[PDB]
């Protein structure tokens, strides 16, 4: 599932 | 009117448009209709 990169 | 590849979903993070096109499968960082 995509949500929330930040890490990345 | 944007890209019907998009996956709609905000980074509360930083405030990015973590947007992510399920054609290669991939979440952009970014706002194709902005800047930033």
């Amino acid at each position: 599932i995509p949500e929330t990169p930040p890490p990345g | 009117k944007l890209p019907p590849g998009w996956e709609k979903r905000m980074s509360r993070s930083s405030g990015r448009v973590y947007y992510f096109n399920h054609i290669t499968n991939a979440s952009q960082w970014e706002r194709p209709s902005g800047n930033s």
